[PDB]
C-alpha cells in the first residue's frame, strides 16, 4: 500500500493566537481590541481606550492590561469607548471574554447587531409575549418567556 | 467518545481546496490535561504552540458551569468553522469539475 | 489554624495536584501559629506551680 | 430555572440570538441574518437499505433531548 | 502570622510558577509579624525574672 499519501495540516495552525508572557516590561497605553460573532469578525484588532461588559456576576470593565482573565458573556448590550471619545454599542447574544495581561481582548459571542438596527416599538410586543409565555404555566413555554424578558429587560432599560 | 477528529476541507485558493482537521480532546481529558498543565512551569512542547499557562489557571479559577459552556462553545465554533470551510470548498471545487465537464 | 487548614483546602480545590507542594507551608504556618498558643498556655501554669 | 430544565447552554443562546433576530429592524442585516437563526436542517441514519431519521436530538429549540 | 501563608497558598494556586517569586516577600513579613509577637512575649519573660 502506499504510506499515507495524505497529511491533513491541523486548521488549529492556521489561526494566530497571542504569546500571553509574564510581562517583562510596561503595559500598553491602548487596549487591542477584537470582537467575533459565529465565524466573521466585526472587529479586527482595533486600537481601543475602553470597554464595558455585562457579566453573570454583574456588570464589568476594562482597561490597558487588565488582570487575566475569561468570563461569560450575559445576553445584553456592550459598551465600548474609543480613544477619540466616542462610543460604540452592540447588543450581544452571550459569549466569552477573554482578556489578558499583556492588553488584548478576545469577546466571541454568537450575535453582534449596533442598536442603531433596533427599533423599541418592535421590542415592544415581545416584551408581553415574553411575560404571557413566563406565565403560561409549562416548562416548554415558561423558560422561554424567562430567557426571552431575560434578554429584552436589558435592551428595554438600555432604550429608556 | 473519548477524541474527535473533525475533518473538512480548507479553501487556501480557489485552485486550492485541501484536507484539514480539529482534535477535539474529552472534556474530562480536557480538564485533567488543564490542571496538570495549570501546575508545572509553563513551556511549549512543540514548535509553534502557543503557551498557554495564565489562560489554563484563569479558567482554573473559573467555576463547572462555566467551563462546561467554554468546552462546548469553543467546540462549537471549531464544528462551525468546519462547515464554513467546507461549504467554501464545495463551492470553489465545483467550478473546476464543473469546467473540466464543459 | 483554622485560617491555614481553610487555605490548604481551597488551595486544594484550586490546584488539587499542587496540594503536596504546600503542604509543608501548611505544617509550617500551623506549627508556628500553633507555638505562640504553647507559649501562651506556658506562662498560666508557669504562672501559678513556682509563685508564692 | 432553564438549566435544569434540560435544556443546554447552547440551546439557550441559540434561542436567545433567534429571538434578538426578531426585534431588530428590517435592512440587509435582518435579511442576511435571519439565515443565521432559522432551522432547515434535519438529521438521518441509514437502514440496510433505507432512510430513516435519527429523531433522537430534536432540531427545535424548546424541546429536550433525551 | 497564619493569614500570611493562607495567602501564600491562595497566590500560588493562582500561578505556581511564582511561588519561588513569591516565598521570599511571605517569610519577610512572616518572622516581622511573629517578631511583634516576640516583643510581646519577652515582656511577659522579662517581667518577673528581673523584677523584686
Amino acid at each position: 500500500q502506499d504510506p499515507r499519501k495524505f497529511f491533513p495540516d491541523n486548521g488549529f495552525r492556521f489561526f494566530d493566537g497571542p504569546e500571553d508572557s509574564f510581562g517583562d516590561g510596561n503595559i500598553p497605553a491602548q487596549i487591542i481590541l477584537t470582537l467575533t460573532r459565529q465565524d466573521e469578525f466585526i472587529l479586527k484588532q482595533e486600537p481601543v481606550a475602553a470597554i464595558t461588559i455585562r457579566t453573570n456576576e454583574g456588570e464589568m470593565g476594562v482597561l490597558a492590561g487588565h488582570e487575566y482573565t475569561v468570563q461569560q458573556l450575559a445576553p445584553g448590550i456592550l459598551e465600548v469607548e474609543y480613544e477619540g471619545g466616542k462610543k460604540d454599542q452592540y447588543v450581544i447574544s452571550g459569549g466569552f471574554a477573554h482578556v489578558n495581561d499583556t492588553g488584548v481582548v478576545d469577546i466571541n459571542t454568537v450575535e453582534a447587531v449596533p442598536l442603531e438596527e433596533i427599533d423599541h416599538e418592535k421590542l415592544a410586543k415581545a416584551l408581553e409575549e415574553a411575560r404571557a409565555k413566563s406565565q403560561s404555566p409549562d416548562e416548554a413555554v415558561r423558560i422561554q418567556g424567562e430567557i426571552a424578558l431575560e434578554i429584552f429587560e436589558p435592551l428595554e432599560a438600555a432604550l429608556h | 467518545w473519548d477524541r474527535a477528529q473533525i475533518v473538512y476541507n480548507r479553501y487556501h485558493g480557489a485552485a486550492s481546496q485541501k484536507l484539514a482537521i480539529f482534535n477535539l480532546p474529552k472534556f474530562e481529558d480536557w480538564k485533567q490535561k488543564l490542571e496538570e498543565d495549570s501546575a508545572g512551569d509553563g513551556k511549549i512542547e512543540e514548535d509553534g504552540l502557543l503557551q498557554s499557562l495564565p489562560m489554563k489557571t484563569a479558567l482554573g479559577e473559573l467555576e463547572e458551569t462555566a467551563v462546561e459552556d467554554f468546552y462546548n462553545f469553543h467546540s462549537c465554533l471549531a464544528v462551525l468553522n468546519a462547515v464554513s470551510e467546507n461549504e467554501l470548498s464545495e463551492y470553489a471545487a465545483r467550478i473546476v469539475a464543473v469546467e473540466n465537464q464543459l | 489554624v483554622a485560617m491555614c487548614f481553610s487555605s490548604y483546602m481551597l488551595a486544594a480545590a484550586r490546584q488539587p495536584n499542587m496540594s503536596a507542594k504546600l503542604l509543608p507551608y501548611c505544617i509550617l504556618g500551623f506549627a508556628l501559629s500553633e507555638a505562640l498558643a504553647l507559649f501562651t498556655l506556658l506562662i498560666a501554669l508557669l504562672e501559678l506551680f513556682v509563685f508564692s | 430555572s432553564w438549566r435544569d430544565a434540560g435544556i443546554s447552554y447552547l440551546r439557550y443562546l441559540s434561542i436567545v440570538t433567534r429571538c434578538i433576530h426578531e426585534v431588530q429592524k428590517e435592512g440587509p442585516l435582518l435579511t442576511k441574518n435571519v439565515r443565521f437563526s432559522t432551522i432547515g436542517w434535519k438529521s438521518l441514519y441509514l437502514d440496510h437499505g433505507a432512510t430513516k431519521e435519527y429523531t433522537a436530538i430534536p432540531a427545535e429549540l424548546e424541546k429536550i433531548p433525551e
